RNA sequence: GCAGUCAAGCGUUCAUAGCGACAUUGCUUUUUGAUUCUUCGAUGUCGGCUCUUCCUAUCAUACCGAAGCAGAAUUCGGUAAGCGUUGGAUUGUUCACCCACUAAUAGGGAACGUGAGCUGGGUUUAGACCGUCGUGAGACAGGUUAGUUUUACCCUACUGAUGAAUGUUACCGCAAUAGUAAUUGAACUUAGUACGAGAGGAACAGUUCAUUCGGAUAAUUGGUUUUUGCGGCUGUCUGAUCA
């Protein structure tokens, strides 16, 4: 058993639990949920996304 | 004219007539092939049905490609306080069926099987079993005359028991009282077992265990007047139908002149009474033991009520029964779990299976978390209290 | 699965019904292929028979070469974009459609195969799974 | 010793099968003929260990190792990391990739001395093969292929390549690796050389429809 | 259209393994004729769609028998409809033809099942075009094009849903009776074994899966989303801000 963070928002992702993505380019990329997955089809930058992790790591949250 | 392209039914002829149950509790129809050897144990068990959660276990399966390596199943997980034994019942085998003779019933009935039997509670004198409990004013000659006569008499023996429904965080306060056949040797021993155990607990760590497949009778969750189409799995028509699409086009022939049976048609769908074998334990939890949730490599104390506690249900705090997939019947209903009919022989079953993680993240949305306080040391410290 | 496949799939989902046009994935000079038919499907009455990851269909090619066109031949798909569930808990799916034309052996036509291969068909079809570059 | 072995109906056992000097990896779904042909002729020599790699039953294809070395992918659990190093010896140095460019079975073709991979796979994962193997690591594609795992299988002896290929980079490769080269088939004339066989100082390994033109040709090239 | 008997011959040799002339006896009522018995104060007329049921003269599957059955494949037959009998190109098509999958793509009935079920492509009203014929009006089972398809609130059937009365009321039950459901394939293994001169080349048990069907469910995954729940955006109006 692993619990591999997200790709987009940080999250940890529990077994049986989100969804896995293939670029074509073979980078593998995770999602939590459909949130972050559905604003990954939007190409949204997560450095500007008020609630990743990428985001409180960016402007030193917490 | 014959078909023109001849395709399977839909629907299925056997589960007929599809209309709605006779109780919410599901009638258990047929006990286990009794052999006089074995202790007195009982057939089945009274549960109510929780809701569902996801389990990893390590599928150990020879020939297979997952052999030795983890997979996620859903289990359900169906509440269970201790049963309540308050009366047996023997039956003589006429030519006509197994007639019951007598029934015994206990000295101290509980609130809740005197509730059983008042529509209006409140109105009532609550008079229920009070001459009838004036039979233990002496030394109970009437009531051994009467165990003296199934001992006598009476092929098979039946147990009324109860669920105590006041450990349940539904909001029922009435106890459902159902029939439970015994399996014991030589009918004088069942009998004698019961008279033993009038109003005493009834643990499932004696009727269930780990790994073993039953059987589980419920009612089916229901939905209404359904018309032909979802009820039955029927094709729509085409887009183009004057007078409703969402029909069966032709019903029947000419001749017969009369609809048949065998048709679809629109009604009731829901609310049967479904029987659904084979499915296998995973657990048999303890309220008092406390971390229902942990297993040998999860390690950390929880127990198997998810964040937010079971969506319309409440909080597992009593025994529970876990086991392998869906099960018929929707949340907060009244389950009947079998022991199986037949000794099986299956390899998926007899398979020692022992969890590795129980999902316990909320059921109420996309879960994040498992514990809250996991949850605390991930988000930190908030506007609130600190 | 099928006639001349290796290994038993487990079952997931069917994301390429007959109709489908799906991106040929390696160096054989077809640029996309053209799904028929598939390999192993069933007989139900107006249902189409969808293909899969792993699966082999029959395929031809409306693009690329002229030599490959107007000639109905195997082929074998490595990527499925309807995201199917494993058993391992996660539900994945790929970018895009692909296959790889191959004989009906299994024995694969050109030589390399190009983007993400799903391991299960490089686990089914042993000849993908030398010509593949990333599994999984 | 060339001998005849399927892989359940597969006349490839190079996809399913990894021989080095000291270890040998096989894959766990087999009849005891499959592990007869390597139980009857190694014996007590080498530890042969049953495996599996990312959840995959083509570990030949999956992974790359020589005498000195094992390199696994990264989607491979703890259980079978685990398992490898407990069961192959102190020498070997086993340590997972990051990559996403291929799979390791198809770019790396190497040996004891000279390591051989994929044009597209970066300076990163060429300092961790470097390291791990122990073995200086250079850049080349047989005729085109840019998969010389899957179209070259390499010994320390000699080596096979994929058929139709040119006299000049086969001269190329023979300054190179300082090995001589056959350009030859395998499996009644299958195209992919590397997968239809393995090869090591002892054993070669191949399939059951390999011709006795092939396989003496085979069995003189790498000189067993 | 299907089935018998007789048996000359074919089948290396041999009437009957499989075929079978010349004849002769039937069954059928999915063809088409023949008749015109009911209906012309009108049973809505082709086909596709749709859905149920029945029939075997069984294509597949279960167990078998014969062979010119060595193995494989095939042929002929028995018990048997239990269960299945497909996706498309063209045509309005029934019919047909290919492409392709499959275990197999068997044939039929039910007012040539089924239009208050649909469609209306066809035929078969009124417009128009052509070829042919006719002096002409017009005629063509000749071709092409555009052409309103009404009603269920009744009784029955069926599907579900209640219900008086049997002292009342409640609870746990029994069971007559009616229905019934599962299905088929593939891979490994047996095993490159048996049988084979060689070429080829199985099966029974076991394992893991899969097709079709069915019954359920909602943990996870996807859809829906008037929680108009949160955010954003436009145009206008609340004097502006806030809302």
């Amino acid at each position: 058993m692993k619990v591999e963070i997200d790709s987009f928002s940080g999250a940890k992702i529990y077994p049986g639990r989100g969804t896995l993505f293939v670029r074509g380019d073979s980078k593998i990329f995770r999602f939590q949920n459909s949130k972050s997955a559905s604003l990954f089809k939007q190409r949204k930058n997560p450095r500007r996304i008020a609630w990743t992790v990428l985001f409180r790591k960016h402007h030193k949250k917490g | 004219s014959h078909r023109k392209y001849e395709a399977p039914r839909h629907g299925h002829l056997g589960f007929l007539p599809r209309k709605r149950a006779a109780s919410i509790r599901a009638r258990v129809k047929a006990f286990p092939k009794d052999d006089r050897s074995k202790p007195v144990a009982l057939t089945s068990f009274l549960g109510y049905k929780a809701g569902m959660t996801t389990i990893v276990r390590d599928l150990d399966r020879p020939g297979s490609k997952f052999h030795k390596r983890e997979v996620v199943e859903a289990v359900t997980v169906v509440d269970t306080p201790p049963v309540v034994v308050v009366g047996v019942v023997g039956y003589v085998e006429t030519p006509r069926g197994l007639r019951s003779l007598t029934t015994v019933w206990a000295e101290h009935l509980s609130d809740e099987v005197k509730r059983r039997f008042y529509k209006n509670w409140y109105k009532s004198k609550k008079k229920a079993f009070t001459k009838y409990s004036a039979k233990y004013a002496q030394d109970g000659a009437g009531i051994e005359r009467e165990l003296a006569r199934i001992k006598k008499y009476a092929s098979v023996v039946r147990v009324l028991v109860h669920t105590q429904i006041r450990k349940t965080p539904l909001a029922q306060k009435k106890a459902h009282l159902a029939e439970i056949q015994l399996n014991g040797g030589s009918i004088s021993e069942k009998v004698d077992w019961a008279r033993e155990h009038f109003e005493k607990t009834v643990a499932v760590d004696s009727v269930f265990e780990q790994n073993e497949m039953i059987d589980a009778i419920a009612v089916t969750k229901g939905h209404g007047f359904e018309g032909v189409t979802h009820r039955w799995g029927t094709k729509k028509l085409p887009r183009k139908t004057h007078r409703g699409l969402r029909k069966v086009a032709c019903i029947g022939a000419w001749h017969p002149a009369h609809v048949m049976w065998s048709v679809a048609r629109a009604g009731q769908r829901g609310y049967h009474s479904r029987t659904s074998i084979n499915h296998k334990i995973y657990r048999v939890g303890k309220g008092d033991d406390e971390a229902n949730g942990a297993t040998s490599f999860d390690r950390t104390k929880k127990t198997i009520t998810p964040m937010g506690g079971f969506v319309h249900y409440g909080e597992i705090k009593n025994d529970f029964i876990m086991v392998k997939g869906c099960i018929p019947g929707n949340r907060k209903r009244i389950v009947t779990l079998r022991k199986s009919l037949y000794t099986n022989t299956s390899r998926k079953a007899l398979e020692e299976v022992s969890l590795k993680w129980i999902d316990t993240a909320s059921k109420f949305g996309k879960g994040r978390f498992q514990t809250p306080a996991e949850k605390h040391a991930f988000m930190g410290t908030l506007k609130k209290d600190l | 699965s099928g006639n001349g496949a290796q290994g038993t799939k487990f079952r997931i989902s069917l994301g390429l019904p007959v109709g489908a046009i799906m991106n040929c994935a390696d160096n054989s000079g077809a640029r996309n292929l053209y799904i028929i038919a598939v390999k192993g499907s069933g007989s139900r009455l107006n249902r189409l028979p969808a293909a899969s990851l792993g699966d082999m269909v029959m395929a031809t090619v409306k693009k690329g070469k002229p030599e490959l066109r107007k000639k109905v031949m195997p082929a074998i798909v490595v990527r499925q974009a309807k995201s199917w569930r494993r058993r391992d808990g996660v539900f994945l799916y790929f970018e895009d459609n692909a296959g790889v034309i191959a004989n009906p052996k299994g024995e694969m036509k050109g030589s390399a195969i190009t983007g993400p291969v799903g391991k299960e068909c490089a686990d089914l079809w042993p000849r993908v799974a030398s010509n593949s570059g990333v599994v999984v | 010793m060339a001998t005849r072995t399927q892989f359940e109906n597969s006349n490839e056992i190079g996809v399913f099968s990894k021989l080095t000097n000291t270890y040998c990896l096989v894959a766990v779904g087999g009849s005891e003929n499959f592990y007869s042909a390597f139980e009857a002729e190694l014996g007590d020599a080498i530890p042969i260990v049953h495996t599996t790699i990312a959840g995959t039953r083509i570990i030949g294809r999956m992974t790359a190792g020589n005498r000195r070395g094992l390199l696994v992918p990264t989607q491979t659990t703890d259980q079978e990391l685990q398992h490898l190093r407990n069961s192959l010896p102190d020498s070997v140095k086993i340590q997972r990739v990051e990559e996403r460019l291929s799979a390791l079975g198809n770019v790396i073709c190497c040996n004891d001395y000279v390591a051989l991979v994929h044009p597209d796979i970066d300076r990163e994962t060429e300092e961790l093969i470097s390291d791990v193997l122990g073995v200086e690591v250079f850049r080349q594609t047989i005729s085109g292929n840019i998969l010389v795992g899957s179209y070259c299988s390499l010994s320390n002896q000699g080596g096979l390549v994929h058929p139709q290929t040119s006299v000049q980079d086969q001269e190329e490769l023979s300054s190179l690796l300082q090995v001589p080269l056959v350009a030859g088939t395998v499996n009644r004339g299958s195209s992919v050389v590397g997968a239809g066989m393995v090869v090591n100082d002892y054993l070669a390994v191949t399939g059951l429809d390999t011709t006795a033109p092939e396989l003496s040709v085979i069995e003189s090239i790498f000189r067993l």
